DNA sequence: GTGATATCTGCTTTGGGTGGGTGGGTGGGTTGAGGCAATA
DNA sequence: AAGCAGATATCAC
């Protein structure tokens, strides 16, 4: 072999390092230690370390990995035996903090050499076998054998030992053994790009332990081996092509993006009596003075109760004016909910909402027990429409496609952004034909709100400020806010962990009497309410139950739940002639007015 | 295209490049190959099959890619180079000035090294026969990296190469949805997503 | 002949364990099952293996880590003790299937080192192929001396005897196929995917192959979440491999005989001895039959009440409060009329439709969604 | 003198349209123009 | 040109 690498000495300087190396009790001495309290027999070594103890055993272990992890594997393990009398030897994993190489600039003389690649995966295959050592049985008299793959090829037996027969010996596939192997595609960075040109794509692959430990979308920094393979001209000759193709050899992966001390900090939070407003403070920020809104959205995220017999999950939708900050909002919850998926209502969009050989569900299907955000509400297509009606009644989403005849769950929660059909919010016209949706869909959202845009100078000037001040900001204060981020996902998380509110006497009572008092508004002149309602009430009530960590609906949560909606419709529900305890807009999609108006018409026509 | 006779279509050749001649040419670059004009050896059988005619390519041999301005800086310099904008079109005077604008494109970072978007977005719409088009193709030709299109020419990339460049949309109305929804995108997050029956990809834009 | 004494200590105990092993009546369980082996139609039986792992916890293990090894040899214990009922052709095969395993793996579990062990997966069936006979002994003429081979085992090729039984024959290229005294298996591939609830969050399904054989063909259908006990086994290139009988079909290993200079490669398929779902010529005497005595009673009962009209009412729908009359029709909807075809052949509906006008949020929804459930 | 085992000989391959659309597209090949059903 | 199937003469023991 071309290498100055004399194995012995390679072993004798590695564990070397192992007993002296001190990060600036040896460090790998500690991680020894560690991987006996654990039990997993990995070492990863970082190659700076390697370099700065010794010159000469970094450079051989860059210039030969394949000769010379192996004698570090057997120092490791000697040195771990030694210290402490494992399914497996421990094996070594050298890696490098930071990329070594560009993927544009991997050239031939790096061929067989240990480099450091970052790039963010795209697609990974299913798991391939491949042998180790072959079974052999003969057909005659049954003896078996068994022979040790090398380099590929393997020696198949000619003559039976047993019985001396001539090509007697068949191979069982499935009586040897067999490792696991992973093909990965990793795509170039979009940082390391050079301006306008198409990304470059590598091939890596992994064996045994590192196979499934990456999913598409990472980003991670790949340490591994350059291959070079050639490739033959076709199946049947042994042709192959002057030019090669080239591979990654996986040997380190590292991904780049409760605790009892973390639950007494969350109830103390709990504790405090104003709470709703403080998570409702944290949670958008940037936005500007939505209060109501950015409550309603908290009240969704956490979410009603689970009763298990009832849709516990809140639907809110945000129409307004353009320019407003209605995509900002869906934004943030997207990014806050753990299974949530940001979609558009447009059929032209990249992500789609409806479920369509691979079975594809769409992204009402993957948010389930999560928050769907969908940003151009208005411009669905009326196929959409209707599947959205399904899921939002049904929870389910049916699909008889292709022989395939399914039920899929969906359980979401939907966030819908939604603008007028004019270039302008038409105060003459009403929500319904303001937005061109059914009628029967808008009477699935518990609470519709509306961002319209005010003319006055007063609202212009502080806003202007606003967005300067944001323009400014500093970095400790985007650092504090994002802290505030995280502890609101962390107290959510635990709030749908641990806390399963249900209705108390005294919150009956005030339910009842509040859906009487709805029905009396209307009542004492019409129709001012229904019962779908009162149920959106328990829901809201339960969220705010939620919201303080207890386990009882008390008469607050009831009145902040009438308080909202109250709010929500006295938004969304007025009419622009007379006023606005009307509801039956939003049941008929006709405003009581323009059906007395619409009568009289017909009328005089038909006179 | 100046260089195909009447009526023709453009022809094209295989360059094939090794060692230190590697990595200098780029998609689109105008350049000067010197090399050796040869035929390809076919191999195997296919060598019985195929006649006396055989396919060719260049083995690339040398690859070559095709105080007074203070003063100009100094004074009235914003004026001067406006008016320099397509100077065979009169009277546009302010528009020019706009043009001008997006070619600089505006500080890309905060005060604080946060990235922001500087790039600057201008629509002309007008009546028939105003210089729309002269105006739309003298920008191209004088910006470093930029792509043309029209409303029809082209649909379901231009965009790409124009990354970090101009992409001058003439017919801007003739459209269909799929191509509006993809520049309403670009305006937004300055970027491309692609999805290969679920393979999803972003490319810079 | 070399003896494998694992797999035959496990034929042993596994007779043993179907000739001996005691329901909670004292009977014993498998040979009243065993007993409707005898149709035609039926060739499986399906084995409990919590009743096995009760029975011995070695034989379980044993069958547990060499199930590819030794199923052939329980499937012949199986024909062992079907043996003694005269009805059954000597020709007949038989297959054992295993119910409950206790244990479930995921499908991104399936790795190399469960290659040949005995595993249980949950998947979504996504495409379903036609049926077809997969030939698992044949039957062999020697044209040198027309002597009779039989009992030539398959390996994923079509493969003919490798040296002629006669010893004074030397043949080893020249044989030929009877089909009427080789054995085949009913055999349906499938194409399964990962549950919604088992897809890893922001991952593209992993799809399987399944094989079904036997019984389990056209027993799952597109769009079925289904449970599979069987073993993960490697299914090589098939199209590189040459063969006297069979000439070869246009990285892997490299230097087999069968491959010429080719490679070859394999992929995982699931070999699955049982289907089940994940979640689980009538008359009224059959009826009866299917229910238990309690059931039986309280249909009975049920028939004899002379309030039954308003209980069934009430009982269906019990949030709704009022609309005595739709739940009345509803129910007669349900019960349904007499269909009949007249003598010329046409027919006379004998289904009831009925339609529900309601004001909004009427809880119309609710009696479609009662009667639906 | 029989059992390997080394040498020699003849077949057909390739994807391709002079090898067919009276083989078949579940055996496998971009680009455009042309009928459908559902669509708006 | 490249490679497998078949035929056949040839060394060795
Ligand atoms: N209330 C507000 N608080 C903060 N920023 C606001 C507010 N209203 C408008 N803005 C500013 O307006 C821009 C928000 O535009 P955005 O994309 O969120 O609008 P949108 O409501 O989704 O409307 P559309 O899609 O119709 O343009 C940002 O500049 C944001 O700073
Ligand atoms: N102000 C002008 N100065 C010089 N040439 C002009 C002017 N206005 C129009 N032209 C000439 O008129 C012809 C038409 O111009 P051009 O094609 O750019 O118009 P346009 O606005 O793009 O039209 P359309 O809307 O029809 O596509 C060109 O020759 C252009 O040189
Ligand atoms: N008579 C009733 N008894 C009990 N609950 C009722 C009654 N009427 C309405 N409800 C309540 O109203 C809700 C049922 O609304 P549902 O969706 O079924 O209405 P709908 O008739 O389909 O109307 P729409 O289609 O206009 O929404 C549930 O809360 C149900 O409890
Ligand atoms: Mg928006
Ligand atoms: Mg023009
Ligand atoms: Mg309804
Ligand atoms: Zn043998
Ligand atoms: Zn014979």
């Amino acid at each position: 072999w071309g290498t100055d690498v004399n194995v012995a000495a390679c072993k004798e300087n590695f564990q070397r390092f192992l007993q002296r190396f001190i990060d600036p009790e040896p460090l790998y001495m500690q991680r020894l230690g560690e991987i006996n309290v654990i039990g997993e027999p990995f070492l990863n070594v970082n190659c700076e370390h390697i370099k700065s103890f010794d010159k000469n055993l970094y450079r051989q272990l860059i210039s030969y990995p394949q000769e010379v992890i192996p004698t570090f594997d057997m120092a490791v393990n000697e040195i771990f035996f030694d210290r402490y009398p494992l399914e497996h030897q421990i094996q070594v994993r050298p890696f490098n903090a930071l990329k070594t190489k560009n993927m544009r600039n991997l050239n031939p003389e790096d061929i067989d050499q240990l480099i450091t690649i970052s790039g963010m995966v795209i697609r990974t295959s299913q798991l391939i076998p491949e042998m180790q050592e072959a079974f052999f049985q003969c057909q005659v008299c049954a003896h078996t054998t068994r022979v040790e793959m090398d380099r590929g090829r393997i020696a198949e037996p000619s003559v039976c030992g047993r019985c001396h027969t001539t090509h007697s010996m068949a191979l069982i596939h499935n009586r040897s053994l067999f490792s696991d192997k992973q093909m990965i595609k990793l795509q170039e960075s979009p940082e390391d790009m050079p301006a306008g040109q198409t990304p470059h794509t590598v091939i890596l692959f992994a064996h045994n332990d590192l196979v499934d430990k990456v999913q598409p979308g990472d980003r991670v920094n790949v340490t591994g081996i350059y291959r070079a393979v050639p490739i033959r001209v076709n199946p049947r000759v042994s042709n192959v092509k002057s030019v090669y193709k080239t591979h990654i050899d996986v040997i380190h992966y590292r991904k780049t993006d409760f605790s009892e001390k973390r639950v007494e900090l969350l109830k103390e939070l709990s504790r405090k009596p104003d709470i709703y407003e403080r998570l409702a403070s944290a949670l958008a920020p940037s936005i500007y003075e939505h209060e109501d809104i950015k409550k309603g959205i908290l009240l969704q995220l956490f979410g009603g109760t689970r009763k298990d017999f009832f849709r516990a999950e809140i639907n809110i939708l945000l129409c307004g004016d353009p320019g407003t900050s209605k995509s900002q909002l869906l934004q943030y919850v997207y990014n806050l909910v753990p299974r949530g998926q940001y979609t558009s209502g447009k059929g032209s969009s990249a992500v789609g909402l409806t479920a369509y050989l691979v079975l594809q569900t769409g992204a009402l299907v993957l948010s389930d027990n999560g928050i769907c955000c969908i940003d151009e509400f208005d411009k669905m297509n009326e196929s959409t429409r209707s599947v959205l009606h399904e899921v939002m009644e049904q929870q389910t989403l049916s699909i008889a496609k292709a022989g395939i005849i399914c039920q899929l769950n969906a359980r979401t929660s939907v966030l819908a952004a939604a603008n007028p059909i004019e270039s302008q919010w038409n105060p003459k016209k009403t929500t319904i034909e303001n937005i061109q949706l059914p009628h029967t869909l808008l009477s699935r959202f518990d609470l519709i709100f509306l961002l319209l845009d005010p003319q006055d100078e007063a609202y212009d000037r502080r806003l202007a400020h606003h967005l300067v001040a944001l323009y400014y900001q500093s970095e400790e204060q985007a650092e504090e806010e994002l802290l505030d981020m995280a502890v609101l996902k962390d107290y959510i998380a635990y709030a749908h962990s641990t806390i399963m509110p249900r209705l108390s006497e005294e919150a009956s009572q005030a339910l009842i009497e509040a859906y009487v008092d709805m029905r009396k508004i209307g009542s004492s002149r019409m129709v001012s309410a229904y019962p779908r309602q009162l149920e959106s009430l328990i829901r809201l009530a339960e969220a705010h139950a939620k919201v303080r960590l207890s386990n009882k609906v008390e008469a607050i949560d009831v009145e902040e739940a009438k308080r909202l909606h109250r709010e929500a419709l006295k938004q969304s529900a007025t009419d622009p002639r007379t006023g606005i305890v009307d509801i039956s807009i939003l049941t008929t999609g006709m405003s009581a007015t323009s059906r007395k108006r619409k009568e009289e018409l017909a009328e005089a026509l038909k006179k | 295209s100046d260089q195909v006779p009447v009526g023709n279509i453009p022809r094209s050749i295989t360059v094939l490049v090794e060692g230190e001649n590697t990595r200098i040419a780029q998609p689109g670059d105008h350049v000067s190959v010197t090399g050796i004009f040869l035929p390809i050896l076919r191999t195997g059988f296919r060598q019985v099959v195929q006649g006396l005619l055989s396919e060719t390519y260049l083995e690339a041999h040398r690859i070559v890619k095709m105080e007074e301005l203070r003063q100009i800086a100094e004074e009235d310099f914003y004026e001067k180079l406006a008016a320099s904008i397509a100077p065979e079109i009169y009277g546009h005077e302010d528009v020019k000035k706009a043009l001008l604008l997006l070619l600089v494109g505006g500080v890309d970072q905060s005060p604080r090294g946060m990235k922001i978007r500087g790039n600057i977005n201008i629509c002309l719409m007008g009546d028939p026969g105003v210089a729309k088009s002269q105006l739309l193709s003298y920008i191209d030709r004088l910006a470093p990296r930029s792509q043309y299109t029209t409303g029809r020419g082209s649909s379901g990339g231009a965009l790409v190469l124009a990354d970090q460049g101009v992409c001058c949309i003439d017919e801007f109305d003739k459209m269909a949805e799929a191509d509006r929804t993809a520049i309403h995108e670009v305006m937004e997050q300055q970027t491309i997503s692609i999805a290969k029956a679920g393979i999803l990809t972003t490319l810079n834009a | 002949e070399v003896r494998d004494e694992v797999a035959e200590k496990c034929q042993k105990l596994f007779l043993d364990f179907l000739e001996e092993f005691q329901s909670s009546d004292g009977e014993i369980k498998y040979l009243q099952l065993a007993e409707e082996l005898i149709r035609p139609e039926r060739n499986t039986l399906v084995v409990s293996f919590v009743d096995l792992e009760q029975f011995n916890q070695q034989l379980s293990t044993t069958i547990q880590e060499e199930f590819y090894r030794v199923y052939p040899y329980l499937c012949r214990a199986l024909k062992t003790f079907v043996k003694d009922r005269k009805e059954i052709p000597l020709a007949k095969d038989f297959y054992v299937a295993f119910q409950d395993l206790p244990t479930r793996h995921k499908i991104r579990e399936l790795t190399s080192s469960r290659i040949g062990l005995l595993t249980r997966i949950s998947g979504q069936v996504v495409r379903t192929h036609p049926v077809h006979p997969e030939l698992v002994s044949g039957t062999f003429l020697c044209l040198d001396c027309q002597t009779v081979i039989r009992d030539v085992e398959q390996q994923f090729k079509y493969t003919q005897p490798n040296i002629c039984r006669n010893p004074v024959c030397a043949n080893r290229r020249r044989f030929l196929l009877d089909t009427n005294k080789s054995r085949f298996v009913d055999f349906q591939k499938v194409r399964i995917q990962e549950t919604q609830a088992e897809l890893p969050r922001g991952s593209i399904p992993r799809s399987l192959e399944v094989i079904l054989r036997a019984e389990a063909v056209e027993s799952a259908q597109a769009g079925d979440k289904c449970d599979f006990t069987g073993t993960l086994i490697v299914v090589p290139d098939v199209s590189k491999l040459s063969t006297p009988g069979a000439r070869a079909e246009t990285e892997g290993i490299r230097g087999l005989r069968a491959l010429g200079v080719r490679d070859l490669s394999y992929r995982l398929v699931f070999l699955a001895c049982c289907v089940a779902p994940t979640n689980p010529e009538q008359t009224a005497e059959s009826i009866k039959n299917q229910m238990t005595v309690k059931e039986w009673e309280k249909v009975f009962e049920m028939s004899q009440d002379k309030n039954l009209y308003h209980n069934l009412c009430t009982s269906l729908f019990p949030t709704i409060h009022g609309n005595d009359e739709v739940k009345r029709g509803v129910l007669l909807m349900l019960f349904g009329g007499v269909p009949k075809t007249t003598g010329e052949g046409t027919s006379l509906r004998g289904d009831i439709n009925v339609c529900i006008v309601g004001d909004p949020s009427t809880a119309k929804s609710q009696f479609l969604k009662h009667v639906e459930e």
